[PDB]
């Protein structure tokens, strides 16, 4: 309605709904239905699943940042609702890492993922994947509660600056950004300095085009989030200040929850095989 | 040396010079008074799902419920039509497969490809699986084509320019053929099995005597390699297939060319014909990805069979009628009704 | 809805899936090599050094090798060369002495040009072999490189007659933007043309998985 | 080749002394068998989803 | 030579245990489901237990459920029954019976030869009204079985058995889903009816074809026997 | 108590 910082966040957020639920959902009826059971496959369907189930969940953050705080979808859904807010973002972030240690471990050791790189490690580390973003989210779960103040429901923390505020806080960081950001360009600087130095080199520009905008687009969409989740472990919430930070938080989570309605672009819709079934689907339903 | 060349050519104008005073009128205007069939729309039924590779023959069993395909990932696989299951998996020697058959009993199968060698595979075995009954050696090119007589003859055609009747239980070549040019790409027999066609690439058809084992009668008009042949069910005519994007049927008790199947939007090859059960609608599977169905009393086209995604190799139809069944390059199979 | 007797087949149907699923992945660890030559091409001795169609099994370095030799086929090549579309590279082999016997080197050349730039081998690398590069050398002091290529401007030496046959074969591949080829000059008699096929099937194995996924 | 080529020439007298018919004649049989079978091709006239095996 | 040998009966004491095998020899034994069926010392035949091929599937009967248990091994051809706390009521001779289905196949057709144990001191209902009917050679009879519920199915079949049992011998199956005619089986049987009425029909009979005559259904577990009809002279 | 944002 008013104050900017919040306006612009129903503009980023709602485009990510118009241009998320038609991207991800095409990307699993082509890969689950049309195309055989490959190791890239694996990877593409977990990631837009992940994707998708963030993608549904948008307007539940239009309805708790319409009516300004008050909550007044339950008592008990003050516990759960964020915690498949936050399931579905870090399960996203530990399967873009997941494709970019596959990609570096093709280039270094091809003669060995030819013999044993099939389907079933990638069903069993994309089974990890989900258990590991499951135990972060017992934190978010356990200490989510209902306040009541001035007759509107305030979906707060029951924390007890609290200790334990302080460790969610920072396993968020390190694990989650951190490290996930250092696997992720490692990962992508010896794949275009491989590709570039050999008796058999070809001196093509692809690769570096390609391993540019992806960890770029990574890097701009989680970065705010994690920078505006630290000035608010340390800052005063009455200076002016403070509340400038709280009103540009939720542009923060507009970006990063933006990120799902790229992945179905820069990861499946970018080969050729899967852009032509894209085609032949589109054409034969026309 | 040049007398018999010459005495051949005037020999050979003279047949051309007999079956034209017998061309009174055109098919076309025989039937330029029936009503046409109208517009066919087929849906897929179902999609078999099994292969890992391209699909290059298929055959239906005689109770229109069972069917076996051969890709070249080295498995035979025989399916159930109404439920989708599959009853048998057989694995090949040799992956380079490109032809297939079902015994009319149902006892036997046969296979075949660039191993110039045809197995046949029993499937009724008191061990409970499917061993290989027996291998058929002697041609020197591929085989391209093999069809079963009964439970102990086979007759097989092969790309060094001959076809043969074997004899399963021995093991030997009971017949050759031997009249054709080029490689002999297919081949079918006629509803009483008393007499066969062969078509090969060089541009021509002939008919062959099982008993005899000579030509009958030698059919050309196509312009490049022929693919395909089928009779036409009442057994007095049959259809060609041929890289130059055109069907043709010929009769045989006329001794030429009837119909032409073609059109200015078709500029590929065809891989397979085949026939309703009433003669009425001929099926051709063709390049563009796609089958098409021809009104075969007319010439007209009456639909399409569009839902692959890669060219269609096989195609073939039940012997009730009730349903048509096409492979192809893609892994799947398709049974449209 | 279905019978006791109709529950049990489609429990062999799965089973049967079971199986072909695990089959379809032993025989995709395997690299396949088609095998190609001129008349004289020497695929019995590229057999040595490293009926229809004839197959070759062997191991380098952890590496599975499947080799397709199909000079027994007499039969017309377009009709049986779609079913090799899809091998991982192909191994051409050519004669470096086979410039003077009868005009024989142009007939390889025109076998290069119709299997580069076919239909079907559209994406798939080339590796090239000269063989007999020691009679080649021996025979380039006695009788001049332009019997064969006229249009020569070089001297009567090795090195640079042999660079030159090099960059002619090479010349023919029209689409250098989708395929490679990698020359070797053949020779020692040891197991130095093993390594090199190694070496190419490598790169090959990385550009393509690279190139299944964007990158590229 | 003249071994080949006498063996051609007699071929071809083979397929000169056979017997044909007018192909109006031959046209009509085959407008006649698929008007007699017209009633049993699923294909061309649907059957009803009651008795087709293949539904859904 | 497609035998089925089996052991491990003999003498037990109430309340104890003991286990079966079945020693498998000359057929694909992985490919095929295996049956128990026992058949009390003067009484008909009775199903026990069946696994599955690839041990996906188990069933037991309601008399057994809980104290039997069944196994097989595939790398060594052994099918196995481990069964504790027997009763008095458990005194019978065990049978091992392999059955393979898909479409169009035979099951229960061959059976073992039978290992004898002694123990020291809504499911449908198949009748056969008939004891025992004396028989001339050369003559014709048929022999009636009745079912309590139809046994044909929405997909056409009828799920139908029957069996013979030659006097000191194991049975022997004849006619599998009321109508098709079991390999080796001289065609002079025959069999025919609609559900819940069921007749075998013998023509020309002769020697080498007296016995007991079992009607089994296979349309769901638990499978069910006849009581048996006895054809002398 | 608390206005945070839901993921936060």
């Amino acid at each position: 309605w008013n104050e900017p910082p919040v306006i612009l966040s129903m503009v980023i957020l709602s485009l990510t709904f118009l241009l998320g639920l038609p991207g991800n959902g095409l990307v699993l009826w082509v890969a689950g239905l049309k195309m055989q059971r490959t190791v890239n496959t694996i990877w593409f369907l977990h990631l837009t699943l992940a994707d998708l189930l963030c993608c549904l969940s948008l307007p539940f953050s239009l309805a708790h940042l319409a009516l300004q705080g008050q909550w007044p979808y339950g008592r008990f859904l003050c516990k759960l609702i964020p915690s498949i807010i936050v399931l579905n973002m870090f399960a996203s972030v530990f399967l873009l890492t997941a494709i970019s240690l596959d990609r570096c471990l093709v280039v270094f050791k091809p003669i060995w993922c030819q013999n044993h790189r099939n389907v079933g490690m990638a069903c069993s580390i994309c089974g990890c994947i989900w258990v590991v973003a499951f135990v972060m989210c017992i934190p978010v779960f356990v200490y989510r509660e209902i306040f009541t103040t001035d007759n509107h429901n305030r979906c707060g923390y029951k924390f007890g600056v609290p200790t334990p505020l302080v460790a969610i806080t920072i396993t968020r960081l390190v694990v989650g950004f951190l490290l996930p950001s250092v696997i992720m360009i490692a990962c992508y600087s010896f794949i275009v300095f491989r590709m570039q130095r050999g008796r058999f080199a070809k001196s093509q520009s692809k690769t570096f085009r390609v391993a540019v905008v992806v960890v770029a687009v990574f890097l701009v969409c989680w970065t705010p989030y994690h920078i505006f989740g630290v000035l608010s472990l340390l800052t005063d919430p009455e200076t002016p200040l403070g509340k400038t930070l709280m009103s540009w938080d939720h542009v923060c989570i507009a970006l990063a929850s933006a990120n799902s309605c790229f992945n179905p672009f820069l990861y499946a819709l970018l080969g050729k095989d899967f852009r032509k079934k894209a085609r032949q689907s589109i054409q034969g339903i026309l | 040396l040049d007398q018999l060349r010459q005495e051949a050519e005037q020999l050979k104008n003279q047949i051309r010079d007999a079956r034209k005073a017998c061309a009174d009128a055109t098919l076309s205007q025989i039937t330029n008074n029936i009503d046409p069939v109208g517009r066919i729309q087929m849906r897929t039924r179902r999609t078999l799902r099994g292969h890992l590779a391209k699909i290059y023959a298929m055959h239906w069993g005689t109770d229109s419920r069972l069917l076996v395909s051969a890709s070249q990932d080295g498995k035979l696989i025989i399916w159930d039509s109404y439920t989708t299951n599959k009853v048998h998996a057989i694995p090949l020697r040799s992956s380079w497969v490109m032809t297939c058959a079902y015994a009319p009993s149902g006892n036997y199968v046969a296979c075949g490809g660039l191993d110039n060698i045809c197995s046949i595979y029993n499937l009724k075995t008191r061990e409970g699986n499917v061993r290989v009954s027996r291998e058929l050696a002697g041609h020197t090119g591929y085989l391209s084509c093999c069809r079963f007589l009964d439970d102990n003859q086979i007759v097989t055609s092969s790309g060094d320019t001959t076809c043969a009747l074997w004899d399963i239980e021995t093991g030997q070549q009971t017949t050759t053929f031997t009249g054709h040019t080029g490689d002999v790409m297919s081949l079918s027999l006629a509803p009483d099995t008393r007499l066969f066609v062969s078509g090969a690439c060089d541009a021509s058809a002939k008919l062959w005597d099982v008993r005899e084992g000579m030509c009958r009668q030698t059919f050309t008009g196509h312009e490049s390699d022929i693919n395909a042949i089928c009779f036409f069910p009442n057994g007095n005519a049959f259809a060609t297939g041929s890289d130059d994007a055109t069907c043709r049927l010929f009769d045989l008790r006329a001794d030429q060319e009837l119909m032409t199947y073609s059109h200015d939007n078709i500029i590929c090859g065809i891989t397979s014909v085949s026939f309703s059960k009433s003669g009425r609608l001929l099926l051709a599977g063709y390049d563009d990805f796609n089958c098409n169905v021809w009104d075969a009393l007319k010439a007209d086209r009456a639909g399409v069979l569009a839902g692959h995604d890669n060219r269609v190799s096989c195609l073939g139809v039940t012997d009730d009628g009730m349903a048509v069944a096409t492979g192809s390059w893609d892994s799947f199979l398709k049974i449209w009704n | 809805t279905l019978s006791a007797e109709d529950k049990a087949a489609v429990e062999r149907s799965k089973m049967i899936d079971r199986n072909l699923r695990e089959d379809g992945e032993k025989a995709a660890r395997e690299v396949k090599l088609l095998l190609l030559g001129a008349g004289e091409s020497g695929k019995s001795t590229i057999v040595k050094q490293m009926t229809g169609i004839v197959e070759t099994h062997f191991t380098f370095k952890d590496l599975h090798f499947k080799m397709f030799d199909v000079g027994a086929q007499r039969s017309e090549r377009k009709k049986w060369i779609h079913c090799f579309e899809g091998v991982t590279a192909i191994i051409f082999c050519v004669a470096l002495s086979d410039y003077d016997l009868v005009n024989r080197m142009h007939e390889s050349m025109k076998l290069f040009d119709s299997i580069c730039n076919n239909k079907w081998f559209t994406d798939t690398s080339i590796i090239l072999f000269l063989n007999k590069k020691d009679l080649f050398e021996e025979k380039i002091k006695k009788s001049p490189l332009t019997i064969c290529y006229p249009e020569y401007a070089g001297s009567n030496t090795y090195e640079e007659a042999a660079a030159y046959i090099q960059c002619q074969f090479e010349d023919l591949n029209k689409r250098k933007d989708t395929k490679e080829i990698y020359t070797h000059f053949t020779c020692s008699t040891d197991t130095k043309n093993v390594q090199f096929v190694f070496d190419a099937v490598t790169d090959v194995i990385i550009k393509n998985n690279l190139k299944d996924c964007g990158l590229f | 080749s003249i071994a080949q080529a006498r063996k051609l020439v007699e071929q071809l007298k083979m397929e000169a002394n056979i017997d044909r018919i007018k192909v109006s004649k031959a046209a009509a049989d085959l407008m006649a068998y698929c008007e007699a079978h017209a009633k049993e091709d699923p294909l061309l006239t649907p059957v009803p989803a009651s008795e087709n095996p293949f539904r859904e | 030579d497609v035998q089925l040998v089996e052991s491990g009966g003999g003498l037990v004491q109430p309340g104890g245990s003991r286990k079966l095998s079945c020693s498998a020899s000359g057929f694909a034994f992985s490919s095929f489901g295996m049956h128990w069926v026992r058949q009390a010392p003067e009484k008909g035949l009775e199903w026990v237990a069946y696994i599955s091929s690839g041990s996906g599937t188990i069933y037991y009967a309601d008399t057994v459920k809980g104290r039997f248990t069944i196994s097989r091994d595939d790398p060594k051809n052994t099918l196995f029954l481990q069964m504790t706390s027997l009763r008095s009521e458990d005194t019978a001779m065990y049978y091992c019976v392999r059955s393979i289905y898909y479409y169009g196949s035979s099951p229960f057709d061959f059976w073992g030869q039978g290992t004898t144990l002694t123990v020291s001191s809504s499911d449908i209902v198949m009748t056969q009204a008939t004891s025992s009917v004396p028989v001339t050679p050369g003559e014709s009879v048929s022999i009636s079985c009745r079912s309590s519920k139809s046994l044909l199915h929405s997909n056409g079949n009828t799920y139908l058995y029957w069996f013979l049992q030659r006097p000191g011998q194991s049975p022997q199956l004849l006619i599998y889903r009321m109508s098709n005619l079991a390999s080796g089986v001289p065609d002079r049987f025959s069999g025919s009816g609609s559900g819940t009425a069921f007749t075998l029909t013998i023509s020309r009979l002769e020697a080498e074809d007296v016995g007991v005559y079992y009607c089994m259904q296979h349309l769901e577990y638990p499978l069910t026997f006849g009581a048996g009809t006895k054809l002398e002279l | 108590a608390s206005k945070l944002g839901l993921a936060r």
